[PDB]
């Protein structure tokens, strides 16, 4: 009941636009591989997907809706959101 | 209602079709007859299916009608500017000059 999930790298639209640049194969692949090694529910997908659209994102193509479209949330600080396309340069309340 | 009578024998006739999402079973059943009938009154169909929810079975039976009906498949609307030049010089091509 939990294959469905890593499908999401071939069915759902904002990880299709990646089809061009990286093959979902391998990471569906690795992402039923997870599935069948992990011992939670759905969030056992995640990591395939995460690093999909790291792969993605290095190829030049940026899956802003990828964690969302997914019930796949990455860890963050307190306070802090998980979100793609992070500007370096970061501004702080001490910086110029 | 587009067609309903040529108006313009002398040019060609193409419909683009942008597509992205699937028919329902019980919509579907006259599709074959109206591409068929398409081809008929001499109209091209080209199917253009963007992301994971086209469904591919439209865009192949719509090539098997004529060669003239050639598909693009692709990932998301992003890459349409990508065909842009392909696709536009293909209408081009499957049209007469004055």
């Amino acid at each position: 009941g939990l294959w469905e999930q890593c499908q999401l790298l071939k069915s759902t639209s904002v990880f299709a636009r990646c089809h061009p640049l990286v093959d979902p194969e391998p990471f569906v692949a690795l992402c039923e591989k997870t599935l069948c090694e992990c011992a939670g529910g759905l969030e056992c997908a995640c990591p395939a997907l995460l690093e999909y659209a790291r792969t993605c994102a290095q190829e030049g193509m940026v899956l802003y809706g990828w964690t969302d479209h997914s019930a796949c949330s990455p860890v963050c600080p307190a306070g802090m959101e998980y979100r793609q396309c992070v500007s370096p340069c970061a501004r702080t309340c001490q910086s110029l | 209602q587009i067609f309903s009578k040529i108006d313009r024998p002398e040019a060609s006739r193409i419909a683009l079709l942008l597509m992205a999402s699937q028919e329902p079973q019980r919509m579907s059943r006259n599709f074959v007859r109206y591409v068929q009938g398409l081809k008929k009154k001499k109209v091209i169909v080209i199917p253009v299916g963007i992301g994971p929810h086209a469904n591919l079975k439209q865009i192949r039976l719509i090539e098997k009608q004529a060669p003239e009906n050639k598909a693009f498949v692709l990932s998301s609307v992003d890459e349409l500017e990508q065909q842009r030049d392909e696709i536009v010089s293909y209408l081009c091509d499957l049209a007469p000059e004055a």
